[PDB]
Order: C-alpha cells, then sequence, then structure tokens
C-alpha cells in the first residue's frame, strides 16, 4: 500500500 | 537508374526499427534516433553512448568522473532491444551491449511522442534477496532477441541470448528466459527456476545459439534459431522453439528442426523470418485458410560444417498450424544442450524439455531462383490474391516478387538499395486498400519503400510502360510510368501513347 | 477488527493478501501461485506483522488444500484451507455482497495488505488505504481512455491522491460498508501502475462472481 495509513489508524485521520 | 524515395542516413549503424505514434524509433550505435514517419526527417535523438566500463562501477551508475582510472575501457553501445509499452504509462524500454545488457524506460511526455529524453528511467533493482540471480540483466552484446506480451496484467519479456564461458560474478545471462516487469517498474523478476533453460557451462562457446526471429501465435511463443544438429555434430541447423505462453515459466518447451530442401539440397541456416498471412492464391497450394498465421522463413547453404552462409539462397512457407500438428504428434529425445546427454532424466516416460528427433520439411517456393544470391531480409504482404514477398540482398538489392508454386515469378522490382547488406529487422505498415510500405534498413540509412508501386517507375517510355506484366497495373500519366492512383492528372491510359 | 486478512506464504515468504470469506475458504487472485505445487503455500491468519512477530497467541498457520480458479475473465482463485481456520476474537471471516447488487458510487473503501510502500524502512505492519466509488464511465475516461471497463471489474478512486495498492497487495480485500456492514467488494489485481495521483484503481467485482464464489463455498 503506496500512502497508507497503518491498520490501527482511524479513515477520518488520513 | 534508380528511384528517389524517403531515406534517412545516420552517423552509426541502425541495429532495431520501431514504429510507434507516427514516428520512426531507431535503436543505433551510442544513438536511438527518432524520425518523423511521412519525411524520415530526424526529429530527435538520445545519446547513448560510448560508455565507460570499469570492474567497479556497477550497471546504472554514472561514471563519467571516474574516466582517469587503471582499468578504465570505452565501449559501444549497440542497440540489442527496442520496445514500446503501452499498456503502462506510454514508454520506449531500450536495451544496449553495454552495462551487463542492462535495460531504460523512456517514458513519453503526454503530448510529445518525439522527446526521448526528459523522463529516463534505468531498470536496475540490486538483487537481496539471492544475490546469485540478474533479472535486470536482459541482452546479450553477442545477440539478443526480446519478445514483450501483456499476460495475466503483467508485461512479460521472452528473451533469447547467444552466451559464450565469459564466467560472470552475481551477474550471468540466460538462453530462453521469461521475466515479469514489476509494477514499481524498477525491476524485473523470474517466478520460479522453470522460467530460463542455459547451455551447460561445457558447452557455452562448442554450442554458440543465434535466435533469428522470435513471435507469438495461437498462445504458445516461438523461437527460431540457428545452432548445431548435436552437441558432437560439426554442421549447423535452424529450429523452431515452442512454449505454453505463460507468466510463471517456461512450460511444454520443445524444439524441433526446420528444412528448407530444393527438389535433396539443404539451406539450413534462416537469415530472415517473416510471420503473416496468406493471399488466396498461395493460400490454396500450402493447405492454408486467409487467416491462417505463416511462417516464410529465407534459408542459406552453410559453408561445409560451417555456420556462414553461402550466397546460395532459398524460401519456404511453414502454415503454424502445421508446425503445432507436428509437436502434437507422437520417437522424441531430451534437450541435449540443457540436461545432461548422460544424465537418468532423459531415460524415463510443463516438467521437460523436448528435443525433436526428425524435422519438418518444405520445398523452396522460388525454386531455386534464389539460389545463386545472398537474401538476407523478408517481408511478405497481400496485394489482392497475390501474396508479394519484400526480398533483401547481402548486395544492397531489394527486391518485390510474386510468391507462387504454380510456375516460378521473376521480381517486378528489382534495384540496388545501398552497397551495405540489407538488415533483417523491417516494418510493414499497412493503409487501407492493402497501400502501405515497408522500412529498409541498409547500414545507416533506412528506406522508406512504398508496397505497390515502385514496378511501374522501372518503365522510362510509354510504350515500354504500355506492355507491362498486367498485375503491376502500370500506366502512363503524361510524363511518368505509375499505377492509376499515383496518376493525379486524368491522362491514365494502359492503351493509348501518343506523339512525342 | 481485520479478522479477515490473510496472508498467502509461496517458499516460507509473504507472496499475496486473500480474504476469509468462509472457515475453509479464502479468497484470493490467480497472480498470487507461481507453482502448482500446493506444498510450497501456507496461509497465515491472525497476524499483523508481515513477519508474524507480535503475533504468536493469535497466528493461525494453515496448508492449502485446494485451488478452485474463477471464470476465464476474473483473475480470482478460491483457496481450501487444509483444517478449517478457528474463529476467535483475532481470526474472523468477511461478509460477500449479494449477487444482484451494486454499491452507490463515492462509497468509502479500503484496501488493506503488507505490500510496497515506498518507505525506506517498512515495520512490516498491515496498512491500509482510503478510497472512495467511482463510476465505471468516469474511470474509463480518468485512465486517459486506454482501458475499457467489463461488468466484472470496480473503480475506486484514492482519497489521499497520491495512494493505492502494489506489489505484494494483490489478492487483498476492497472491503466497502454496504447496509451497515463491511463487505468485500473487490480484489486487488495488477494495475498499469502503482499508485498514480488522479488515476483510479480497477478491481474485480466480487458481487458479479457471488453465484459462483457461493456454489464452491457451500458444499
Amino acid at each position: 500500500i503506496i500512502g497508507g495509513c497503518p491498520y490501527w489508524m482511524d479513515r477520518e485521520e488520513c | 537508374m534508380k528511384y528517389q524515395l524517403p531515406n534517412f542516413t545516420a552517423e552509426t549503424p541502425i541495429q532495431n526499427v520501431i514504429l510507434h505514434e507516427h514516428h520512426i524509433f531507431l535503436g543505433a550505435t551510442n544513438y536511438i534516433y527518432v524520425l518523423n514517419e511521412e519525411d524520415l526527417q530526424k526529429v530527435a535523438e538520445y545519446k547513448t553512448g560510448p560508455v565507460l566500463e570499469h570492474p567497479d562501477c556497477f550497471p546504472c551508475q554514472d561514471c563519467s568522473s571516474k574516466a582517469n582510472l587503471s582499468g578504465g575501457v570505452w565501449k559501444d553501445n549497440i542497440n540489442m532491444a527496442l520496445v514500446v509499452d503501452t499498456y503502462y504509462d506510454d514508454q520506449l524500454i531500450s536495451c544496449g551491449s553495454v552495462n551487463r545488457g542492462t535495460c531504460q524506460r523512456h517514458v513519453f511526455p503526454h503530448n510529445h511522442t518525439a522527446d526521448i529524453q526528459s523522463e529516463v528511467h534505468c531498470i536496475f533493482s540490486p538483487q537481496i534477496e539471492e544475490p546469485s540471480q540478474c533479472p535486470d540483466c536482459v541482452v546479450s552484446a553477442l545477440g539478443a532477441k526480446v519478445l514483450s506480451s501483456v499476460k495475466d496484467r503483467f508485461i512479460n519479456f521472452f528473451v533469447g541470448n547467444t552466451i559464450n564461458s565469459s564466467y560472470f560474478p552475481d551477474h550471468p545471462l540466460h538462453s530462453i528466459s521469461v521475466r515479469r516487469l514489476k509494477e514499481t517498474k524498477d525491476g524485473f523478476m523470474f517466478l520460479t527456476d522453470q522460467s530460463y533453460i542455459d547451455v551447460l557451462p561445457e558447452f557455452r562457446d562448442s554450442y554458440p545459439i543465434k535466435y533469428v526471429h522470435a513471435f507469438e501465435s495461437n498462445n504458445f511463443i516461438y523461437f527460431l534459431t540457428v545452432q548445431r544438429e548435436t552437441l558432437d555434430a560439426q554442421t549447423f541447423h535452424t529450429r523452431i522453439i515452442r512454449f505454453c505462453s505463460i507468466n510463471s515459466g517456461l512450460h511444454s518447451y520443445m524444439e524441433m528442426p526446420l528444412e528448407c530442401i530444393l527438389t535433396k539440397e539443404v539451406f539450413n541456416i534462416l537469415q530472415a523470418a517473416y510471420v503473416s498471412k496468406p493471399g488466396a492464391q498461395l493460400a490454396r497450394q500450402i493447405g492454408a485458410s486467409l487467416n491462417d498465421d505463416i511462417l516464410f522463413g529465407v534459408f542459406a547453404q552453410s559453408k561445409p560444417d560451417s555456420a556462414e552462409p553461402m550466397d546460395r539462397s532459398a524460401m519456404c512457407a511453414f502454415p503454424i498450424k502445421y508446425v503445432n500438428d507436428f509437436f502434437n504428434k507422437i520417437n522424441v529425445r531430451c534437450l541435449q544442450h540443457f540436461y545432461g546427454p548422460n544424465h537418468e532424466h532423459c531415460f524415463n516416460r510443463d516438467e521437460y524439455r523436448t528435443e525433436f528427433t526428425t524435422a519438418l520439411q518444405r520445398v523452396d517456393l522460388f525454386m531455386g531462383q534464389f539460389s545463386e544470391v545472398l537474401l538476407t531480409s523478408i517481408s511478405t504482404f497481400i496485394k489482392g490474391d497475390l501474396t508479394i514477398a519484400n526480398l533483401g540482398t547481402s548486395e544492397g538489392r531489394f527486391m518485390q516478387v510474386v510468391v507462387s508454386r504454380s510456375g516460378p515469378s521473376t521480381p517486378h522490382v528489382n534495384f540496388l538499395l545501398d552497397s551495405h547488406p540489407v538488415s533483417p529487422e523491417v516494418i510493414v505498415e499497412h493503409t487501407l486498400n492493402q497501400n502501405g510500405y515497408t522500412l529498409v534498413i541498409t547500414g545507416k540509412k533506412i528506406t522508406k519503400i512504398p508496397l505497390n508501386g515502385l514496378g511501374c517507375r522501372h518503365f522510362q517510355s510509354c510504350s515500354q510502360c504500355l506492355s507491362a506484366p498486367p498485375f503491376v497495373q502500370c500506366g502512363w500519366c503524361h510524363d511518368k510510368c505509375v499505377r492509376s492512383e499515383e496518376c493525379l492528372s486524368g491522362t491514365w491510359t494502359q492503351q493509348i501513347c501518343l506523339p512525342a | 477488527n481485520i479478522g479477515w486478512m490473510v496472508s498467502l506464504r509461496y517458499r516460507n515468504k509473504h507472496i499475496c493478501g486473500g480474504s476469509l470469506i468462509k472457515e475453509s475458504w479464502v479468497l484470493t487472485a490467480r497472480q498470487c501461485f507461481p507453482s502448482r505445487d500446493l506444498k510450497d503455500y501456507e496461509a497465515w491468519l491472525g497476524i499483523h506483522d508481515v513477519h508474524g512477530r507480535g503475533d504468536e497467541k493469535c497466528k493461525q498457520v494453515l496448508n492449502v488444500s485446494q485451488l478452485v480458479y474463477g471464470p476465464e475473465g476474473s483473475d480470482l482463485v478460491l483457496m481450501k484451507l487444509a483444517r478449517p481456520a478457528v474463529l476467535d476474537d483475532f481470526v474472523s471471516t468477511i461478509d460477500l455482497p449479494n449477487y444482484g447488487s451494486t454499491i452507490p458510487e463515492k462509497t468509502s473503501c479500503s484496501v488493506y495488505g503488507w505490500g510496497y510502500t515506498g518507505l525506506i524502512n517498512y515495520d512490516g505492519l498491515l496498512r491500509v488505504a482510503h478510497l472512495y466509488i467511482m463510476g465505471n464511465e468516469k474511470c474509463s475516461q480518468h485512465h486517459r481512455g486506454k482501458v475499457t471497463l467489463n461488468e466484472s471489474e470496480i473503480c475506486a478512486g484514492a482519497e489521499k491522491i497520491g495512494s493505492g495498492p502494489c506489489e505484494g497487495d494483490y489478492g487483498g480485500p476492497l472491503v466497502c460498508e454496504q447496509h451497515k456492514m463491511r463487505m468485500v467488494l473487490g480484489v486487488i489485481v495488477p494495475g498499469r501502475g502503482c499508485a498514480i495521483p488522479n488515476r483510479p484503481g480497477i478491481f474485480v467485482r466480487v458481487a458479479y462472481y457471488a453465484k459462483w464464489i457461493h456454489k464452491i463455498i457451500l458444499t
């Protein structure tokens, strides 16, 4: 996943 | 007395030609010329060499700064592959002799097909997983045949490399290999160990393998080679390699010899090959449909127990349906140059590598008309019900001739193109109502020859023109002998010669 | 909760993502299988890290008994695990959409995987990209008129511009919330470039094959 957040991060904080 | 057609003279030899989006891309020594389709005028160029070689200056890392070194050597960049990728963001993938046969992607800017210098990326990714391999090491300086195919959502590269004993630490080359380019476009990769089939290190010099042509047809990959008859054999062969068109590896691998006899004298060395559909008349005589892929191959006689051609040429047609029928028939040997000629695998019975005992034979379609010239280039096309062959000589002569078995045919076009031999690497472009052009390389000159019309320019006078063979469809147009469509005036006859 | 994430291991190295749709079934991509020798395959469930580091009380490691390939079109494959996955707090299944269904444009989605991140020192932890559903027609144009979509394909544009799946992400799911419930709507497959700004991504429409999927998984 290029430009993703780690699994434990909520949608709204990306 | 010769013809004035769009030509282009490069400062160095031309190796490979590609036609993409009305632009001719030439693969030359130290350059990648970029011509315009219509007039063959150099719009751009990319300097690819000379490139400096050093036992520490690795591939895809520049060292112009390391010019004054104890072990420095200036090498020439001879183009081995030139591929146009349109599956990913449009790019010209180019490969040279130097840098351990590394390739480079020239990404085209969104509205400029002629811009080959802006985005240039070197396909190299240091192999951490197993430093014993090199998937970014594609091409050999000896000989290379590259075939690009989009398959299973990836761009696969089928490679044919000519090898020698020259052992390399961490950077070797493969005889026949299938590698997929990564979506990150930074490197290639072999899926399994099956993906390559190499000549044993003992045989690397004794057994040189020349990969003449490669093509894809009917869900199979095909390679056309020039090798020895056997390991211990003193004489040379032409073979047809075939394997199930898969991404993961070279599956259902098989090699069979091809024979071009003249009724039993053999033209054992393929000089050029072209795969096209047949015109109605010849289709009938070779037992093929108008829609059957046909391998036309120009062959030559080899100097006794050598590989060099003899100036004694021929040409025979192999309908791939028939080539396939031979492979699907049951006797059979093991691949002696890859496996051990003595090993346990050879004696048993995807997994295995077959070598065929007998050959597929075909008679010269020209019936010995070329047994006293060296044919080096072939390109075939259809005109009405006719099958015309474009042929190049080792002397630099270009000729168009009707391919038929129903009586031999004299060429309707025959003239010196240049002094240098004709390149096997050709281009045939097709336009509405069967009339395009060919792209013929002769050293540093590329010429744009039209498919139909050259036959007509061979007649200087109206009377000569009026008695031309009917098939060429020649008429007088005030002061010139040309085809109906080429006459823009209205004064076109095949019946009258006014006073002069 | 990411219980349905599966890591496909080919020769003790992670090759692909997958999704547990039923106890003994994993939905993944045909690209994930370089060999027909099932011996070389293993499926890891209960993991968050690619090397299965902090996961040991969770980690479930199963062998692959079967490879049921989807219709000629689809690059789909159904994996039968040698023993059922035990559904605990760490391992769970993912729901499938029904056969005669669709999802509204701009529906929020996520792609999960241990694939390439373009980062220097990647920690091997499970990543997630946020995407939104897009019409097939507006997605075909956005691709610069180079690719035309079938009813078997699904488009999803990125919420954070340079984002999207890559090498190592294939077989993984495209999870969206259909009627307040997490469902696998798409299967990650190779594309025409990894994470291109403004260009959307093509996945495979799981709903299009739900008949076939339920045919296999329901013995």
